[PDB]
């Protein structure tokens, strides 16, 4: 069967620069009938793939001219000259010259942009949840770059470990930033043992860690 | 316009059967291939097979011989994928994609249908407001303790899309998912504009709407 190999797995690239994704089949993709059936798709996060390039070098309808396919035989390139924020996603090549059609492993294209500080918001647990018997405290870091961020929780000024979770969005398709939530989950009983609830953020954008807090019953 | 609209998410027990539908519109149904592609959480796409509406004929990749069938309802321009004897390795997102045979490509895809194979019963989420306090204020819904993925979240019946982040679901030691959806908004509209998040978790038939106030 037909291995297709994409490189790189992840391609970091700056706005306005050129991105090159390479794709390489175990055997030649030229059909006995003259044609090379190598295609490119793009999948943005949560979304179904979108048809991008067909037969090596032809853009599909509605596809920006800045996308460009090339190569022959066993090796192919997709070029995204002058990159835009909305170009973010996973790029797949696909051969259908030989039965059965295959897809390469995909290349995730990441944008690089200037550092950008988070906005931090804290959320007490609600009454409705408190009366359901648990307490979740939510800390939100909105629109930041780069991704890596240190979020510590402090409860009455004691450092917490291993009782919170983080979730991170995909890079935003307009401004390429990330957002993150840290959630402290406690039982309503542990919760009422303390008054102060604080999340302290450390990030490349901020010159000093930012702390966002509240005392219970506010 | 070519549209490929597929049936909603499923939860199934190991060994059961699932039929997934993909309703096609906007073109002569019988003149293009119907292809099915499997995608596992975090994985490359895999071509399962296709069926040829014109001949009724099906063709499968090696890995998908045996437990997999494709059906057609020509009159209703609907294609199906049935999987028998479900295993955990079938837990995935499945896409139908139209085959434009003139250049042998998949030009239009469905939105995907996610199928979780689990021994566990479903569990609808509890939904709690994340409330704004004190020119830009944040506010949200906490969608707590559900199984399986996914939930759909929208704000104000979809009429508010800007400044909204629905986070990836995370698992807790309990075996269940939780996520938050937040939005940022002008802190001046807090006392005019009313904000409702709409949470939908089909595998348990939970459809909640939750007012988020100060
Ligand atoms: C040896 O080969 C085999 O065992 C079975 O081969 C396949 O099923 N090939 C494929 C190739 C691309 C795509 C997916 C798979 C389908 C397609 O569009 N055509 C196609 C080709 C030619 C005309 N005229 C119309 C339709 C196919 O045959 C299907």
């Amino acid at each position: 069967e037909l291995v297709m190999t994409q490189t790189p797995l992840s391609l970091p690239v700056s706005l306005g620069d050129q991105a090159s994704i390479s794709c390489r089949s175990s055997q030649s993709l030229v059909h006995s009938n003259g044609n090379t059936y190598l295609h490119w798709y793009l999948q943005k996060p949560g979304q179904s793939p979108k048809f991008l390039i067909y037969k090596v070098s032809n853009r599909f309808s509605g596809v920006p001219d800045r996308f460009s396919g090339s190569g022959s035989g066993t090796d192919f390139i997709l070029k995204i000259s002058r990159v835009e924020a909305e170009d973010l996603g996973v790029y797949f090549c696909s051969q259908s010259t030989h039965f059965f059609p295959t897809f390469g492993g995909g290349t995730k294209l990441e944008i690089k942009r200037t550092v950008a500080a988070p906005s931090v918001f804290i959320f007490p647990p609600s009454d409705e949840q408190l009366k359901s018997g648990t307490a979740s405290v939510v800390c939100l870091l909105n629109n930041f770059y780069p991704r890596e961020a240190k979020v510590q929780w402090k409860v009455d000024n004691a450092l917490q470990s291993g009782n919170s979770q983080e979730s991170v969005t995909e890079q935003d398709s307009k401004d390429s930033t990330y957002s993150l939530s840290s959630t402290l989950t406690l039982s309503k009983a542990d919760y009422e043992k303390h008054k102060v609830y604080a999340c302290e953020v450390t990030h490349q954008g901020l010159s000093s860690p930012v702390t966002k807090s509240f005392n219970r019953g506010e | 316009q070519v549209q490929l609209v597929q049936s909603g998410p499923e939860l199934k027990k190991p060994g059961e059967t699932v039929k997934i539908s993909c309703k096609a519109s906007g073109y002569m149904f019988t003149n293009y291939g119907m292809n099915w592609v499997k995608q596992a959480p975090g994985k490359a796409l895999k071509w399962m097979g296709w069926i040829n509406p014109y001949t009724g004929e099906s063709t499968f990749a090696d890995d998908f011989k045996g437990r997999f069938a494709f059906f057609l309802e020509t009159s209703a321009t609907t294609a199906y994928l049935q999987i028998n004897n479900l295993k955990n390795e079938d837990t995935a997102t499945y896409f139908c994609a139209r085959g434009t045979t003139i250049v042998r490509a998949f030009d239009y895809w469905g939105q995907g249908t996610s199928v979780t194979v689990s021994s566990a019963s479903t569990k609808g989420p509890s939904v709690f407001p994340l409330a704004p306090s004190s020119g830009t204020a944040a506010l949200g819904c906490l969608v707590k303790d559900y199984f399986p993925e996914p939930v759909t979240v929208s704000w104000n019946s979809g009429a508010l899309t800007s400044g909204v982040h629905t986070f990836p679901a995370v698992l807790q030691s309990s075996g269940l998912y939780s996520l938050s959806s937040v939005v940022t908004v002008p802190s001046s509209s807090l006392g005019t504009q009313t904000y409702i998040c709409n949470v939908n978790h089909k595998p348990s038939n939970t459809k909640v709407d939750k007012k988020v106030e100060p």
